[PDB]
């Protein structure tokens, strides 16, 4: 996809609003919302502005200003959304000098890739990354002066089998390290798992499977395949 | 013992508290075992005083030798309850194993270290627990360490380690098991005159009907946690 093509999209399918994704540097995904009017020709090449120094280490309040510029080729829309949005993925400008900044992750990712190719050792490294995670139902953390806690819950956490649930105690709670990988009852999460696997591909993302993990209370992974650096560390 | 019992329970009662002498109430924990220290004397002189192991006669090393020999049978008295078998697990924290030593708080039978002293000369029988009738657990252990200077029991040799294990006689694994060797091995009791082959066959009876056949018939709350799905 081009600049002109994502522009062409937006006003063929009256989309009102655009939602910019950038990660910072520890590695959270930040956003910024336009009205589609905002989004030019020129947005895909001098960016759009953002306020650099309130993002986790980059810029200092003085010299704060900085540029968000988007990937045509990341467009897709934000199922999230109620009203239609379409989103991308940006990678930092530095407004001053009209470079990439030094300190976007995703121009390092680039930089990377690009020095590869300058090696003449190879022209493409294939990263697939496998993501496991957990399912909680409730989380409840502090830390004060006279105190210090966690409490982390879920249906399937084998610490709940003597509990009262409303309508009620259903049993089949995998047991500690033997989450990997029984069938429902045990497994809860096979509905939501094909869920999260097939609106990520809706974005964009080579999908391949999903198993419930080693973990009880809500240990999950979902399968990807591999991809070019910038690309899998977009996926 | 009896006394002890009664007053311990009616104390606590007193402070409105309650006492258990049960072997195993608390899992992943100690359980309350009833260690008996044991010794042989004539004219005022103690008996098992000597040259031999540990300080020890060969009077006092034949009577552990009757003791070990007739444990898994004495145990039909000494740890009477299925319970009993929940502390008398190999690990956990013995003694399991049908052996003597000095010093050794894992072997069955024990050789405490006595300061010099002859008076102070004696075997512990650590295998019994606070759920036998110290009647017949004293009388039964006494009748297995006369016979044991009687035909006159080598106890082996001494294990001085901690923790090949298979080389070393086992205590019964449940109550039936020691129901079983009070059967194949009551003469040293009834040949005697002290337990009546007719208490013998009563107490197996009461233990079977009572205790060992209610059990096997309830489902235990850790069979759902192994067991609930399947
Ligand atoms: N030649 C390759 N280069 C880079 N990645 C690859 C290559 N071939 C496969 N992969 C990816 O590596 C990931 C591995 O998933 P998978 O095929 O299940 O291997 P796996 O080792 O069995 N997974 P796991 O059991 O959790 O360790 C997927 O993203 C694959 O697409
Ligand atoms: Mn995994
Ligand atoms: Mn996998
Ligand atoms: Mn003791």
């Amino acid at each position: 996809r081009t600049p002109q093509e994502v522009l062409k999209w937006i006003q063929d399918e009256n989309i009102k609003i655009i939602d910019l994704k950038f990660i910072d540097t520890p590695g959270i995904w930040q956003h910024c919302s336009f009205y589609y009017d905002q989004l030019d020709e020129n947005s895909f090449t001098e960016g759009i502005p953002f306020d650099g120094s309130s993002i986790r280490g980059w810029k200092a309040i003085n010299e704060s200003d900085m540029c968000m510029v988007p990937d045509p080729n990341t467009a897709t829309i934000d199922p999230f959304c109620k009203e239609p949005t379409l989103s991308m993925i940006c990678s930092i400008k530095e407004p001053r000098t009209g470079e990439w900044y030094n300190r976007d992750p995703r121009t390092i990712a680039a930089k990377a890739a690009e020095y590869l190719r300058g090696t003449g050792i190879a022209d493409t490294v294939y990263f697939g990354p496998e993501a496991e995670f957990f399912l909680f139902d409730d989380i409840r953390f502090g830390q004060t002066e006279n105190s210090s806690y966690y409490f982390a819950d879920s249906v399937e956490g084998r610490w709940n089998t003597g509990r009262e649930e409303e309508g009620g105690n259903l049993g089949y709670k995998p047991g500690y390290k033997q989450g990997y990988f029984p069938v429902a009852p045990t497994d809860t999460a096979q509905d939501i798992r094909t869920e999260m696997l097939l609106t990520m591909a809706a974005f964009g993302v080579p999908i391949e499977k999903h198993h419930h993990e080693v973990a009880s209370g809500g240990q999950n992974e979902l399968g990807i395949k591999f991809d070019k650096l910038v690309n899998s560390a977009d996926n | 013992l009896m006394i002890y019992k009664y007053v311990i329970k009616n104390v606590a009662k007193k402070y409105g508290k309650t006492v258990t002498f049960m072997p195993k109430p608390i899992f992943n924990d100690n359980g309350s075992g009833m260690h008996v220290h044991q010794s042989l004397w004539k004219d005022g002189q103690p008996l098992f005083a000597g040259d031999k192991y540990a300080g020890f006669s060969q009077m006092g090393l034949w009577y552990i030798g009757g003791i070990l020999k007739h444990a898994p049978a004495l145990l039909a008295f000494t740890n009477p309850t299925t319970n009993s078998y929940k502390r008398l697990v190999p690990g956990f924290e013995a003694p399991v194993n049908l052996a003597y030593s000095q010093g050794n708080r894992s072997a069955s039978v024990r050789i405490p270290l006595s300061g010099g002293n002859p008076k102070a000369k004696r075997l512990e029988f650590r295998c019994p627990d606070a759920t036998s009738n110290p009647y017949l657990a004293f009388a039964a252990m006494l009748c297995a360490g006369i016979d044991g200077i009687k035909n006159q029991i080598d106890p082996g040799e001494p294990l001085d380690v901690d923790i090949e294990l298979a080389k070393i006689p086992s205590t019964p694994g449940s109550l039936e098991a020691a129901l079983e060797a009070l059967e194949k091995d009551h003469e040293f009791l009834t040949g005697t005159g002290v337990f009546s082959p007719d208490f013998v066959e009563s107490w197996i009876e009461y233990k079977l009907d009572n205790e060992v056949n209610p059990m096997r018939l309830r489902p235990h709350p850790y069979e759902f946690s192994l067991y609930y799905d399947c």
